[PDB]
């Protein structure tokens, strides 16, 4: 229940649950897989 | 014509019968069974060397006079020197397993005496100095030659109070823990299969014992006039269900 | 803003009160549980397993030897042990039952009461166990014990003997403390015929006892023991 | 629910009061098995025996004290008591710690309350109004040096402000590092040869620390710290013998030497009533 | 429903004002059974009358008084009255003994509220603010020695901490161990033959204990601790003839010797008005 | 947090006033009712059964 | 609504609306009717 | 009602209502019938 | 006027609450999200990228 | 959720733990592609290493 008008008064957020390394982790331009040689 | 009295274990190479056996406990009532995936949580596949460790071993016999005071083994200490079982123990990382214990002592219908034989989980030692002086490992490490409560206070070693436990409880409460009597004129063996107790899902088996197994004789030994003062105790134990994880080079512990 | 009004009471701690708190840890995980075998959910659960009563007191130092009661061969129609029945005090106060007793103020229901023998096995006897209910004298001869609750034991193959107390009373509760009006009555024994000991044999055997509670039994009103204290904060 | 059945005079060949306790049973012998019996009810659940119901009221857990006055000049706060700190545990106090040490792994949430008074021992005109300020300090995270450093800031580590005379209440989850906690623990932190033995080396749970948050008043205020601690949600497993003796040690299972018999001796005779 | 019907002139052989009170019963013998009544309607139920209502309101029930001063030196604190203790007991004060000893047998749950307020009667610079601390002691457990034993650490037993000036309230269900508290007894604990004579045995009850939790400022300050109860859902049975005497103990019947005559004498004849 | 505001008579203690309280003893159970001859249940019931009068209060 | 889990801390109880004096006025073995004469 | 979002954070937790002695009781590995003899 | 009671822990600042507040800026608009490459939700998804260890503390 | 799956010997031409640093990604390597693993599972979100959770007291 919101007591108050205004969204900011509202208590904090709730877990993204959202999760997605890859933007980090494998910013490659041609996608390279597991096992495959990283070089060809 | 089965009788709760006559019985037989085989456990890999080895076989027990008793001719006068008084039942069988089973801890907590549940038989030792192996690590389900939804408890574990170390990554590594284990190794389950089945019948080559899951055998009896006998460790070396106990003698019961008039002045005994009792005996205490931790497991799996005792077994620390027993063929492949050892071996496994110092090699990896972390194991886990449940025993069947066997303790054996028979005599003739002319003999009294009543031994209590229990198994203790997480029996923490007192140390005899008092305030928080500790117990050093060597001193919980006894080895196949157990802890003799007759034996002398040494320094960083136990208290050996037989009414306290070993521990700040009394001995006639030693009964909520899974125990069998072996009394003379009843009884000769005592048998207790040991599911594998503890809060962690494996552990190390050279820095944590798991039980301690207890053999104190309660009605002394009584025996027949002229008879010779006294009766050996055998103790036999087989680790059952056992898994080993985490191999590598082979831990050095003191002493 | 809703209007409000306090009652008495407001601001005070009530250490048994149970509400809802704020968790320190917000979104915290707390480590999975993995199966134990051994999981107690009442108190009333181990109070049925029996313990070991040390009802031989007589000694100065407590000694493995007060658990055991002795029996002399051939003596005949003479008393083995006596007790009266305050479970929270006395020979029972350290047994397992006496020892949790002692956290409720009120208990009832039955008590099982066994004695396991210990003798040579070509040794014989014939005991007497009697109950008596409050309001006569703890019985000085076995005549007088054998007229209340009473079991004649006869030593055999079959080891132990299990006796009952079974719950007689008008009031529905007593006091777990020595109360009088509340008390339960007395526990004799007696040698129903005398112990025999074979040839070869001989000396003193002995009884081991035990007490644990029947399912009949209920505590309640929890309070603090007597059994433990302390003059300073422990430290590591 | 019945808690005696009626029953009869019996003459058989069924005898279930004789049995063999050589087996570790307890058989369920009943009163009717020995004497005739009449109907009679329990009207009784057994309600307040419940595991939760035995561990969850609030046991005082800790007390310690800070002060408020001039830090001016002390060269150790924590040793003037600017600003004292406790090791968490629960044993420290023995009412609860006989209770927990019945079974040999529980597994609970605790819910703390912290009741602060003050007393103003030496002349004072008046009674300031302080605010305390609790942190947790979990083992890894900087350990306050003097009641005012950077470490107060607890930008990540749980704090409450409460003012002196009230009550603070929080609760936390288990926060155990295992799927219990140990109260008995037959074992070492390693294979070393002097290392500690017991549970003092897996209840490393860190420590909480309590200040003012106020400058000094004119006076010096005590102010002395009351921690009460409830489990809820209690599981606990393989139940234990009682404590018999005193308790000498955070941790050890340890008794004090020549300790006095804890059996009490009869006045008379085994015999004796 | 009618409070009276109406009911005219009669001239009949069944005459219902005419009994034998030897009998022992009230006959229900109503204004129209003599004189000429009219209808009237009662317009009231007996709500107010009802025991519930009689017994269930708050009624001070015990004074008690505790101080907080400087316990050095003092051998006996709960003779400095470091901490007081009362015998729980409904019949110290005798507003509300009168109502209950109306009725033999009572069932009922208690409310408690404690009301605590400081005096300060020699010089002092200041109202200091104390927090009290009310224990339950049940009979069977370790009665507090000094105004901190380990005792007060309470762990297994209810206790409440409220600051002076404040008051607590909490409900304790209906603790007796029969089916109802007697109001009186004429019995013994057991046939002694100097055993005490009344209830005294049988409402045991046990003690509740109250100390400041607060240390010792530089004054020293009374606190006087009063405790209502409150009875809620009751059951009273066997109503029995009112008190007349005053009363001289607590537990016995006894009125004191050389008692004045209780029932006023006319100023005047039988005849007067 | 929903927003309140306290009316005069907050904290207050009223001996008549009925509220519900936290039990001091969580979970216990009281001993089972039997059953008695000679409930009341109002003041209303008693004062019918008739009494005697001192009416010659001349001594 | 009952805030607290034990009967004991609810309000008090409402009135018993029972009422019956006749076990104090009328504990007569043979029932005695008004207007009927008392001892026959 | 919880008015807070974690667990921990609710009250106690209400009676197991479990409550079965065997495993302490009677851990024999052959089942023992009361009034059949002990040991056979 | 609703009866309430209030418990231990009144009045406590916890940092780590999470409970509802007035705005002080009652209506406000804040300005619009633009979208920006990048954004990091869990710290678990940042520390799967590797970084070097400086192995060789030697100096 | 399965944190480690079952895997056992391997003698492939497949190699998982061969990579190049050089291009900037970090391969997802598991324990399983270079031991012998059992299966487990997670038991666990990653609830409390949210940003709002982080940044939130
Ligand atoms: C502000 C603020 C302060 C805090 C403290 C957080 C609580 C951390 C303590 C965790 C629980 O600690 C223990 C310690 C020991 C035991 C225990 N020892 C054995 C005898 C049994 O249980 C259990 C919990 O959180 N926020
Ligand atoms: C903190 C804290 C303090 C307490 C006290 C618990 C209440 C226990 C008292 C139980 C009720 O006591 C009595 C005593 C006497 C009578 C009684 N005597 C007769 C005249 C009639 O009734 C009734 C109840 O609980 N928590």
């Amino acid at each position: 229940i919101n007591y108050y008008k205004d969204a900011a008064s509202t208590s904090s957020a709730g877990q993204s649950l959202s999760m997605d390394p890859s933007k980090f982790t494998e910013p490659v331009k041609d996608l390279m897989l597991k096992g495959a040689p990283a070089l060809n | 014509g089965y009788s709760d009295r006559v019985q037989q274990i085989t456990l890999g190479n080895s076989t027990i019968t008793t001719q006068e056996a008084a039942n069988a406990v089973v801890c907590y009532a549940e038989w030792p069974e192996y690590l389900p995936d939804v408890d574990a949580s170390d990554v590594n596949k284990t190794s389950k060397p089945d019948t080559s460790v899951c055998r009896f071993y006998t460790l070396d016999s106990k003698t019961w006079t008039t002045g005994s005071k009792g005996w205490c083994w931790k497991l799996p200490d005792a077994l620390k020197d027993m063929g492949v079982f050892g071996q496994n123990m110092f090699f990896h990382s972390l194991g886990r397993s449940g025993y069947t214990v066997h303790v054996q002592c028979n005599a003739t219908k002319f003999h009294s005496g009543c031994l209590l034989v229990v198994v203790i989980p997480e029996h923490q030692l007192a140390s005899h100095e008092g305030g928080n002086v500790s117990v050093k490992y060597t001193f919980t490490h006894p080895g196949e030659r157990g802890i003799d409560l007759s034996s002398a206070n040494e320094v960083g070693g136990p208290v050996k109070d037989v009414l306290y436990n070993m521990n700040g409880t009394l001995l006639g409460n030693l009964l909520i823990f899974p125990h069998q009597f072996i009394n003379l004129r009843t009884n000769n063996t005592a048998t207790i299969v040991i599911p594998y107790i503890n809060s962690v899902p494996i552990d190390s088996m050279t820095r944590h014992n798991n039980v301690s197994l207890m053999v104190i004789p309660i009605a002394p030994l009584t025996v027949p006039t002229g008879a010779t003062p006294s009766l050996p105790i055998t103790v036999t134990i087989a680790p059952m269900c056992t898994e080993f994880s985490g191999i590598r080079s082979k831990s050095i512990v003191p002493q | 803003g809703l209007p409000t009004t306090t009652l008495p009471g407001s601001g005070q701690f009530l250490t048994t009160d149970d509400r809802q708190s704020p968790s320190a840890l917000p979104n915290y995980e707390p480590t999975p549980r993995i199966h134990i075998p051994g999981k107690v959910h009442n108190l009333l659960e181990i109070i049925q397993v029996d313990t070991l009563i040390p009802m031989n007191n007589t000694h100065t130092k407590d000694e493995v030897n007060s658990y055991l009661i002795p029996l002399n061969a051939n003596r005949q129609n003479e008393q083995v042990f006596g007790t009266n029945l305050f479970i929270g005090d006395g020979v029972f106060k350290t047994t397992l039952l006496g020892e949790i007793v002692q956290y409720y103020t009120h208990w009832s229901g039955s008590l099982r009461f066994s004695l396991m023998y210990t003798g040579p096995a070509l040794s014989s006897a014939k005991l007497i166990l009697a109950y008596t209910p409050p309001g006569a004298r703890g019985p000085q001869d076995r005549r007088e014990a054998m007229l209340g609750t009473h079991v004649v034991w006869d030593i055999g193959l079959q080891s132990t003997i299990v006796m009952t107390i079974p719950w007689t009373s008008g009031v529905q509760f007593r006091y777990t403390d020595p109360d009088t009006y509340t008390s339960a009555g007395f526990l004799s024994c007696w040698y129903q015929t005398s112990l025999i000991l074979p040839p070869e044999t001989t000396g003193q055997v002995y009884l081991l006892s035990f007490i644990s509670a029947c399912p009949d039994f209920k505590l309640r009103l929890m309070k603090d023991t007597q059994t433990i204290s302390q003059t300073v904060a422990l430290t590591e | 629910t019945v808690a005696s059945i009626s029953s009869g005079p019996k003459h058989t060949q069924k005898v279930p009061i004789l049995t063999a306790n050589e087996t570790g049973a307890t058989m369920p012998v009943l009163p009717s098995d020995s004497i005739e019996t009449r109907t009679t009810y329990m009207h009784f659940n057994g309600s307040e025996t419940d595991v939760e119901c035995f561990l969850g009221r609030a046991a005082c857990v800790h007390v310690t004290e800070i002060q408020n006055k001039d830090a001016t000049g002390i060269d150790n706060h924590r040793e003037a008591k600017l600003f004292n700190d406790w090791k968490i545990s629960l044993s420290s106090l023995v009412q609860l710690r006989k209770k927990l040490e019945l079974f040999t792994y529980v597994r609970f949430d605790s819910e703390y309350t912290i009741l602060a008074t003050a007393s103003q021992p030496d002349s004072a005109n008046y009674s300031s109004n302080l605010v305390v300020q609790a942190m947790y300090v979990p083992p890894g995270a900087p350990n306050p040096k003097e009641w005012d450093d950077y470490t107060w800031q607890s930008a990540s580590n749980p704090s409450v402000f409460f003012k002196v005379g009230d009550t603070s209440r929080f609760s936390v989850p288990y926060v155990g590092l295992a799927s219990a906690y140990n109260c008995f623990y037959d074992g070492y932190s390693h294979d070393d040869a002097e290392t500690q033995y017991g549970i003092t080396v897996l209840n490393h749970m860190g420590s909480m620390a309590f200040r003012i948050v106020n400058e000094h008043d004119e006076h010096k205020t005590l102010v002395k710290i009351r921690v009460y601690h409830r489990a809820k949600h209690v599981e606990a497993w393989i139940p234990r013998a009682p404590r018999a003796l005193p308790y000498t040690s955070i941790g050890r299972t340890n008794y004090p030497k020549n300790t006095e018999p804890v059996i009490k001796k009869r006045k008379g005779d085994i015999k004796s009533y």
